């Protein structure tokens, strides 16, 4: 009868209940996510984003750039998938450093200094690791013939 | 109860007011006492809600203005009309249509001018004509100049008729508010009188006279020779040696048998092979149908006799779960706010002038339009402008309707609220597609440049390399080919040839041809997506914070034009929504002129040129849209640089006024700049020194001189800058195509 | 549960259990049977539109080379996308199990349309009973379609294009 | 209740082209620079709302509010100064007889002379 | 307290929790629908009604509005992640519009614009003209 | 925050306080002129900036001034 609602039942919060915002599937989805789930170490949360993104990231490279015609266009690709990576640690480390500060942290929440490295060093660990896995899936592709 | 209610002697006529201008506005009333006032009396003359506060008033000067514009119009037709029947080379291009040039301007000889007098042929020097009355009388059946000069003069008679209604209206017997709002009488009478009876009447004048006189035209009978119109009416015998189905006479219409009349209503499709043109008996057809199509139309709505639909009805009903209260108060809108009326209306009629340049140009209506490449170019761009401006002055009246007649009272809950209270989101959202469509669709262009410039051709997006198919128009393109014989099984040919089949070819020259699609049509596509996209997103901003924002709360109360809400805030410069209105025309006019760039080169490269008997094609610019039209380089080169070549190479010649016209529209366009680019603050400053000087001279005028607004000073940046883009694009088209005509 | 379900239950037939398959389950099972009748009824009406769209030959995709016959086409597609099918459907219903250890689930109820929403409301009940009615005539035409297309060789249109 | 809560602010008023701290100070004493949003079972920061089951909408919920107790108060509190004046000019109990008479909002709003008027009343 | 209000995207944000928040109270005599300053119409209720926003400016725009309705009684308070309060408006039950004894003036200078000092004056002395 | 400031050249007209929208502005007791008022603005922390109280006020030159300086949130006129 009525699929919208003020969000937390709270008309004057700049945000609606929607079925984009607050269906089952969207709630189940977002609450498995490592940025989210329970009970993760920081340094899992990190590995397993990691490992998500560098195992897609090596596909535009292997496939479009510049040397995707060589021979050696795949490990081009691969190269060209850890310097992304590389530049994309630089930006959480430096992220964490303005955000938190540099004193020691008070606690083990992903939101703190001490946290946020050790989720930077496993997503730069999962993220290479992951490049070098799609490196290796992507050196022999299977027809999946009998 | 549907009823007639008019005050009778509402107004007196007099000149009294003639001389106090500005009498409509009480501020404006009391007389100038700065140059503003006189700016202002321009500005809100037409204003009528801000000049009384009464809706039966406003509706009266709306319905007696509508008079004098109709009279405007008929005035302009009547002279249109005249120019062919006295200064054209008509009756001589009607012998040969294919090698006289169409002229209906002539220009007196003085300081020189008189070099505009091309040799157009026909014995006739003149201007040549790209607007189409030569196509357009031949197709309903004109063959004299004297039939134009009876036009002509109908015309006229019609333009006063439309003058004095306006006056009798206004002043003797003005409507009451009552009688405007009847919405569904309006409705049913514009539905099934003047769409449906109009067709009904279009249809027997193309059956009865305009069919037999381009039957024989086509075949070859002199106009000298054809009978006149009304022995068409009067010989049934005439008729008959031309359709035979005539001589059987109107006891097949009532007696159901209509496929008798399958000799003159037919369904070919395709193009008239002699002219060029759609056959006329497909259009009378077409026309039949549509007049029976409205008329129905035209009986869904409840008046007096119990029967119809009420709309506020229908509109109430039509509300979901997402929705809330739906539809309901929008017929209240629609029937108590002109502004609203308007912009759906100026929506509407916009995007329908846009179809209609694609229409027209794709399925050419008239005989010998097709290969006058002239005219097509400016029929499909003059109707591509109008329509641009339409559809944004429909969203500056949506923004005009929510400052002044919105009330939240009558809008609790319905859609307009929920819009109301989603904006963030869809703003956001907007803005999302408008980056995402711009980075990749100008982004293709930006890295072909670069690839090509690094002598990189291989790793362009282009046909010859990484290819972006528009697979999605090829199979619409495949499936409208296949049309005729099985999903349009009575057709006999395509609706139009652009989608494939043979080459159409009058005089020599093509009149249109398959119109194929690759890289570069998808990338310019999309570039189209783009420039919409961001115009919808400038005007829905200035439509859904029109009344308020997180910047400022009070919006409403500072109206539907301001300048600003001062350099606070960080700044509040064109917050309003008369400056979305303001920065969607620009927005307008870039996406405009891309889409008649795109239209005039891929129609030059691929479809209009000559075609030799044997069989060879030889395309007005060889087909360079494919490889050229991917890079800015080859647009900057090979369209603008290589087709300005004609209007800047005309001085001498009967086009020079056209390079003159193409000076002077740069000319004005940068002067625009400086309207835009500057502020009154700097102008009023030195003012003050000039009126020092006056006044060093015993002499200054008590009307103070004083720098234009702030919204003024926009509104003339942007008008000369349209002014000035629109008409340099215009002498370089005119130019070009007349050289390629 | 019988004195507790309400959607499925509509004219002609109302409660329609002639065998008796629902007598004395426990309201798990009966969730059970209720979310198998939807999750069947929905992939069937998928299948039958999916179906009806490649007999008549829109099927553009691979440049339109698969057979307009279904049960060829589905052993002319490569097992590549067979797997991703299979895969991609997995994930879904790992997502589906999640949601469905939740405190009141619905059966059936992805969307979690109980935020909103409950039985109370007559049009809801009579929306779920559309999806229902349409999942069920699914199911049958979906097996009758694919019997015609097996061993009556006629992979279209039997009912209504003799009519024109 | 602390009324200059407000004023003490980190924010140091520059020497020229700042109009500094006025009747209720600058700026929050709250640092607004505050961590994004954090996983199920963990707070972003001290007063944080707990987002429950979705943390990712965690700053959609609420942990200020103005109850009419707290509004009734700290109107008196901030006004103290103002009724103080008016009885001053008027002129304990006859601010308590005037106040519970015709209210505390209505007291503000009179004048000496008019409250010398209903003063006439008992 | 609230209004009768659907909810909207217009609300307060992240601020609102963690810098300061507004809130606006005031009586109606009646249900009448007014225009939420965020976007959006609302339900007044009869008696009190409370309203939370994200800036000064938005609660003064609803009062200027609610004096459309003839209610005079709204109050404005700022309100910090704390739970502290500040009364904000009227500040001392009258109309800053209508001259009240006991406020002091604030920020005057006894002379006509035109009298400020020069800038070169006061060159490296961390003044503005307008402040000396 | 900005500066505003009132010259004595104020005629109390209470335009300024009235066009103010984030109630910088009051009326203040004084005999400086014949309305026996004086503009005040005790809560310049609040003020945006927007000029309003200029283009209200009805003096030549103005008696109002705003002068803009440090800005603040509520001198942006944030919601965020
Ligand atoms: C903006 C439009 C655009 C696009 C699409 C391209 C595309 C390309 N460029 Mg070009 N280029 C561009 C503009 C663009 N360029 C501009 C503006 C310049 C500067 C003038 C260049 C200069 C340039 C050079 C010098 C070169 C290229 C090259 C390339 C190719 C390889 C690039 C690459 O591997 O990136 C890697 C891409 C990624 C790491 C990510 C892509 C984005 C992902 C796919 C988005 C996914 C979103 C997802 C769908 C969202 C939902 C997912 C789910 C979770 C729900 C590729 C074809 C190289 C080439 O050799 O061309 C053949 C090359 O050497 N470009
Ligand atoms: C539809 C609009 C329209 C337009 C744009 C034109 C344009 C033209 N006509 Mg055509 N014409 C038209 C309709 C139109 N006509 C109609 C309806 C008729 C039938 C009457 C004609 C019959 C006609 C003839 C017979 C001729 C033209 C000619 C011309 C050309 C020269 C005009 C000229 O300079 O006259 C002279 C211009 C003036 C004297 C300017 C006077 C302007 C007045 C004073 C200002 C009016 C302002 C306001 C209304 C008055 C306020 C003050 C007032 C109350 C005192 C020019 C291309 C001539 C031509 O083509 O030569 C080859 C020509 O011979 N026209
Ligand atoms: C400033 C406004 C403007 C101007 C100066 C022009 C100028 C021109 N128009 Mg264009 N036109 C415009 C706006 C304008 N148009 C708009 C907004 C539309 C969308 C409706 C059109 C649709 C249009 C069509 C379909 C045709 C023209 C044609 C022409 C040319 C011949 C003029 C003529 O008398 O034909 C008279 C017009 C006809 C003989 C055909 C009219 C057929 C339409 C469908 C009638 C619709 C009338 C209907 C009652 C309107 C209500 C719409 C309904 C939904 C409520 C001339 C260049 C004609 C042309 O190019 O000839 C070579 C032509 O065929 N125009
Ligand atoms: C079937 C009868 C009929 C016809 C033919 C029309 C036609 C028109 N009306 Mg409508 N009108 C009608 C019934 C009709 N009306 C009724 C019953 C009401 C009350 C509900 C209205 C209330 C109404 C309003 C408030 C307005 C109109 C307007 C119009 C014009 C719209 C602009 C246009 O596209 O003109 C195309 C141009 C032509 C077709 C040229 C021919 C014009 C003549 C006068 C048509 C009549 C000829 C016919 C033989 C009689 C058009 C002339 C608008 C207008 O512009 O008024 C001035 C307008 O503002 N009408
Ligand atoms: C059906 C068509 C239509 C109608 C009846 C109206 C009616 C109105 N408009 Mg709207 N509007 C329209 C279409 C329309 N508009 C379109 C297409 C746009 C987009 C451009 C707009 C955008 C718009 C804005 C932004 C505003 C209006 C406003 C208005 C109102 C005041 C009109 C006035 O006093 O101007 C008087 C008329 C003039 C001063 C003439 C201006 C001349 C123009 C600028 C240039 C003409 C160039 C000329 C053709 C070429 C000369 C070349 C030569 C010199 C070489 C009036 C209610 C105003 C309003 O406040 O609404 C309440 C307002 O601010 N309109
Ligand atoms: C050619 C000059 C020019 C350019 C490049 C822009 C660009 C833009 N305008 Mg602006 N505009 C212009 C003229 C221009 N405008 C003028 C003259 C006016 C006055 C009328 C305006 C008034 C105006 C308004 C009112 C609005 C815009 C908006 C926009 C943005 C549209 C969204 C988008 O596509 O972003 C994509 C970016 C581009 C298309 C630019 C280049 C993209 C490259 C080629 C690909 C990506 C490269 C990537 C970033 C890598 C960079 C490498 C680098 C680090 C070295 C875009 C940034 C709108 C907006 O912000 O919407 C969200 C908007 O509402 N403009
Ligand atoms: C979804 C409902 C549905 C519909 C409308 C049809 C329709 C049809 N069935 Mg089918 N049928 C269906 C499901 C359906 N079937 C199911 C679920 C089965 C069990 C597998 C069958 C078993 C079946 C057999 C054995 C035969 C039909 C046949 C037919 C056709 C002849 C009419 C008839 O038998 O009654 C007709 C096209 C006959 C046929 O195929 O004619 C060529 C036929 O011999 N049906
Ligand atoms: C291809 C054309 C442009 C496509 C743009 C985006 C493609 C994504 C698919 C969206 C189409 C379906 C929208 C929801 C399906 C739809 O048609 O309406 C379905 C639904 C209608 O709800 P009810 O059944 O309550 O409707 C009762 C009706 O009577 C309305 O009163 O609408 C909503 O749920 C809210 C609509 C906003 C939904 C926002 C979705 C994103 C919109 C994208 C922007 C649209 C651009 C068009 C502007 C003119
Ligand atoms: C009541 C629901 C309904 C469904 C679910 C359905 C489904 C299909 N129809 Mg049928 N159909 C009607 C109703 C339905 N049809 C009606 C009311 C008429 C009279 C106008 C009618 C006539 C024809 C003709 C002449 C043909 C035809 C076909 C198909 C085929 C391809 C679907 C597509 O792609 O559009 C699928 C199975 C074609 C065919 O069988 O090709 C081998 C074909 O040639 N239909
Ligand atoms: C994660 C992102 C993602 C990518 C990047 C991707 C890409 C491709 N998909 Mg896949 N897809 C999913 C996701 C993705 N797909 C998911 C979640 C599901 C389950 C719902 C799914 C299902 C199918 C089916 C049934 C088919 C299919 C195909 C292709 C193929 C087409 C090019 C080609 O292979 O020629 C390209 C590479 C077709 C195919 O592989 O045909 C042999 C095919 O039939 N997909
Ligand atoms: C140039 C310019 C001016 C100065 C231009 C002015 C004042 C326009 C002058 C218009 C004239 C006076 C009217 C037309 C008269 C002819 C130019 C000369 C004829 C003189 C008499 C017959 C009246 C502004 O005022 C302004 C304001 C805001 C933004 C940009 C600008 C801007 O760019
Ligand atoms: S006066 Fe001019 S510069 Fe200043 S805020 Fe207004 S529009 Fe902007």
């Amino acid at each position: 009868a009525n699929f919208i609602k003020p969000y937390n039942d709270d008309p004057f919060v700049g945000h609606l209940a929607t079925p984009i915002t607050s269906s089952s599937l969207t709630r189940a989805l977002l609450k498995n996510l490592p940025a989210y789930r329970f009970g993760l170490t920081p340094l899992l949360r990190g590995l397993e984003i990691g490992l998500a993104h560098g195992y897609f990231l090596i596909g535009p490279f292997a496939q479009l750039g510049p040397l995707r015609n060589s021979d050696i266009g795949l490990l081009a690709g691969f190269l060209s998938t850890i310097g992304l990576i590389l530049i994309l640690t630089l930006g959480l480390t430096i992220y964490g450093a303005a955000a938190f500060g540099q004193e020691k942290s008070n606690g083990s929440e992903l939101q703190t200094k001490k946290s946020w490295d050790q989720f930077k060093g496993g997503f730069f660990v999962g993220a290479c690791g992951s490049a070098g896995f799609a490196f290796i899936c992507l050196s022999s592709i299977p027809t999946f013939a009998l | 109860n549907v009823q007639v209610f008019v005050e009778k002697d509402a107004v007196e006529t007099s000149f009294a007011k003639w001389a106090q201008p500005g009498h409509f506005s009480r501020t404006l009333a009391k007389g100038p006492k700065t140059t503003t006032w006189i700016w202002n009396l321009h500005a809100d003359a037409h204003d009528f809600d801000s000049q009384t506060s009464s809706l039966e008033e406003v509706s009266r000067k709306i319905f007696s203005a509508h008079f004098g514009q109709l009279a405007i119009i008929f005035l302009w037709i009547s002279g249109m009309h005249f120019h062919g029947a006295y200064f054209s080379n008509y009756s001589a291009w009607l012998t040969d249509p294919i090698s006289i040039k169409q002229s209906s301007q002539v220009v007196w000889p003085i300081v020189g001018q008189e070099i505009l007098n091309a040799d157009v042929g026909g014995n006739f020097q003149g201007i040549q004509t790209t607007s189409g009355w030569f196509q357009m009388w031949r197709a309903e059946g004109i063959t004299s100049e004297v039939e134009l000069y009876w036009t002509a003069i109908g015309g006229l008679a019609m333009s006063a008729i439309m003058l004095f209604a306006g006056w009798f209206h206004y002043h003797k017997a003005a409507p009451k508010l009552e009688w405007f709002q009847n919405a569904e009488s309006m409705m049913n009478h514009h539905l099934a009188g003047l769409l449906g009876l109009g067709c009904l009447s279009w249809s027997g004048h193309q059956i009865h006279i305009a069919l037999p006189i381009n039957k024989l035209l086509d075949a070859g009978v002199s106009p000298q020779e054809i009978p006149l119109p009304h022995e068409f009416l009067i010989n049934r015998d005439l008729m008959a040696q031309l359709y035979p189905s005539f001589s059987k006479g109107l006891a097949p219409f009532f007696g159901g048998n209509w496929g008798e009349y399958s000799d003159f209503l037919t369904f070919k499709g395709g193009l008239n092979p002699v002219t060029g043109g759609l056959w006329l008996s497909d259009i009378a057809h077409h026309h039949l149908a549509l007049s029976v199509l409205f008329i129905i139309a035209g009986h869904m709505y409840r008046t007096n006799w119990g029967i119809g639909h009420n709309m506020k009805e229908i509109l109430e009903a039509h509300k979901g779960p997402f929705t809330g209260e739906g539809h309901k108060g929008l017929y209240e809108i629609l029937t108590t706010s002109w502004h609203a009326q308007l912009a759906i209306n100026l929506a509407m009629m916009g995007s329908l002038s846009i179809i209609v340049a694609h229409h027209m140009y794709a399925m050419p209506p008239y005989p010998y339009l097709a290969t006058d490449y002239a005219t097509q170019l400016s029929l499909f761009t003059h109707h591509m402008w109008i329509g641009g401006f339409c559809v944004v002055g429909g969203a500056a009246h949506g923004a005009i309707f929510m400052v002044r007649d919105y009330t939240p009272a009558n809008n609790y809950n319905n859609l307009l609220d929920r819009v109301l209270r989603h904006r963030d989101a869809i703003i956001s959202h907007l803005n999302w597609v408008c980056i995402f469509l711009g980075c990749h669709a100008f982004g293709f262009y930006i890295h072909n440049d670069t690839m090509r410039a690094l002598g990189r051709p291989q790793d362009m997006f282009s046909d010859k390399a990484i290819q972006l198919q528009p697979i999605f128009a090829q199979w619409i393109q495949n499936i409208h080919l296949l049309a005729p014989g099985t999903t349009a099984p009575n057709a006999l040919a395509t609706t139009s040839y652009a989608f494939g089949g043979d080459v159409i070819e009058v005089g020599g020259k093509i009149a249109m041809m398959p119109i194929k699609l690759g890289t570069a049509d998808f990338m310019v596509h999309h570039i189209h997506a783009f420039t919409i996209h961001v115009t919808v997103l400038i005007l829905l901003k200035g439509v859904l914070y029109a009344r308020s924002s997180k910047l400022i709360p009070d919006k409403a109360n500072l109206g539907f034009r301001f300048p600003c809400d001062g350099p606070g805030r960080g700044g509040t410069c064109q917050s309003s929504s008369w400056d979305h209105v303001f920065l969607g025309l620009f927005w307008m006019y870039n996406s405009i002129s891309v889409v008649i760039f795109h239209f005039s080169w891929k129609m030059q490269s691929d479809v209009w040129g000559t075609i030799t008997p044997d069989g060879a094609i030889s395309h007005i610019t060889g087909g360079n849209f494919a490889q050229s039209s991917i890079t800015i380089n080859g647009w900057l080169r090979d369209f603008l640089w290589s087709q300005a070549s004609q209007v800047i190479q005309s001085y001498g010649s009967a086009s020079s006024a056209y390079g003159l016209i193409f000076l002077g529209a740069h000319f004005i366009w940068a002067f625009s700049l400086m309207f835009l680019f500057s502020g009154r603050g700097y102008w009023q400053e030195l003012i003050e020194s000039i009126v020092w000087a006056h006044n060093k001279l015993n002499f200054a005028p008590t009307i103070q001189p004083r720098a234009l607004s702030i919204t003024q000073g926009r509104a003339v940046g942007l008008a000369h800058y349209l002014l000035g883009g629109i008409g340099t694009t215009w002498a370089f088209f005119l130019a070009r195509a007349i050289s390629i005509t | 549960w019988r004195d507790e379900v309400v959607v499925g239950i509509t004219a002609p037939v109302g409660f329609f259990d002639p065998l008796g398959l629902s007598k004395g389950k426990d309201d798990a099972t009966m969730a059970y049977y209720r979310e198998a009748e939807l999750k069947n009824g929905r992939v069937a009406m998928a299948a039958c539109l999916g179906w009806y769209l490649n007999a008549g030959g829109v099927h553009p995709a691979f440049n339109s080379e698969l057979s307009n016959d279904p049960l060829k086409a589905m052993v002319e597609l490569p097992a590549v996308g067979w797997l991703q099918f299979v895969l991609g459907c997995g994930a879904i219903e790992w997502l589906g199990q999640q949601i469905k250890e939740r405190p009141g689930y619905v059966p059936g109820d992805l969307l979690g349309a109980s935020y909103w929403v409950d039985n109370s409301d007559e049009g809801w009940v009579m929306y779920q009973n559309k999806e229902l009615n349409n999942g069920r005539l699914a199911m049958l035409a979906i097996v009758g379609m694919v019997y015609q297309d097996v061993f009556v060789g006629d992979y279209g249109d039997m009912m209504y294009k003799q009519l024109v | 209740v602390d009324l200059d809560y407000g004023m003490k602010n980190s924010y140091v008023p520059a020497t020229g082209g700042d109009g500094g701290q006025g009747q209720f100070g600058a700026q929050s004493p709250n640092d607004w620079r505050v961590a994004g949003t954090s996983p199920v079972g963990e707070t972003s920061y001290a007063g944080a709302a707990d987002g429950g089951e979705e943390p990712w909408f965690a700053e959609a919920i609420s942990t200020v509010s103005l109850d009419l107790q707290k509004a009734d108060e700290t109107l008196k509190a901030f006004t103290k100064d103002a009724a103080a004046f008016k009885i001053e000019e008027f002129a304990d109990a006859a601010m308590e007889e005037l106040v519970g008479k015709l209210g505390y909002s209505k007291f503000l709003e009179m004048s000496t002379k008019q409250l010398m008027k209903t003063w006439g009343t008992l | 307290p609230f209004p009768t209000f659907g909810g909207s995207t217009g609300g307060w944000l992240r601020a609102a929790e963690v810098e300061e928040k507004y809130a606006i109270t005031w009586t109606s005599t009646k249900e009448q629908i007014f225009e939420m300053p965020t976007g959006g119409a609302a339900i007044m209720r009869n008696g009190e009604n409370l309203l939370y926003l994200a800036r000064k400016e938005q609660c003064l725009a609803l009062s200027t509005q609610l004096r459309t309705f003839k209610i005079n009684d709204y109050k404005i308070y700022r309100i910090f992640p704390s739970g502290e309060v500040q009364y904000l408006h009227p500040k001392d039950g009258v109309f800053p519009e209508k001259v009240n004894p006991g406020r002091t003036s604030v920020n005057s200078r006894g002379f006509s614009i035109g009298k400020n000092p020069n800038p070169a004056s006061i060159k490296f002395s961390g003044i503005t003209t307008y402040e000396s | 925050s900005h500066t505003v400031k009132i010259y004595d050249t104020c005629i109390g007209c209470t335009q300024c306080v009235r066009a103010c929208p984030t109630d910088v502005l009051e009326m203040v007791p004084w005999d400086g002129c014949k309305s026996g008022q004086i503009a005040s603005s005790p809560r310049v922390e609040d003020c945006v900036g927007c000029k309003r109280c200029e283009t209200a006020c009805p003096t030549d030159f103005l008696s109002v001034r705003v002068y803009l300086g440090a800005e603040t949130t509520r001198s942006l006129g944030l919601a965020y």
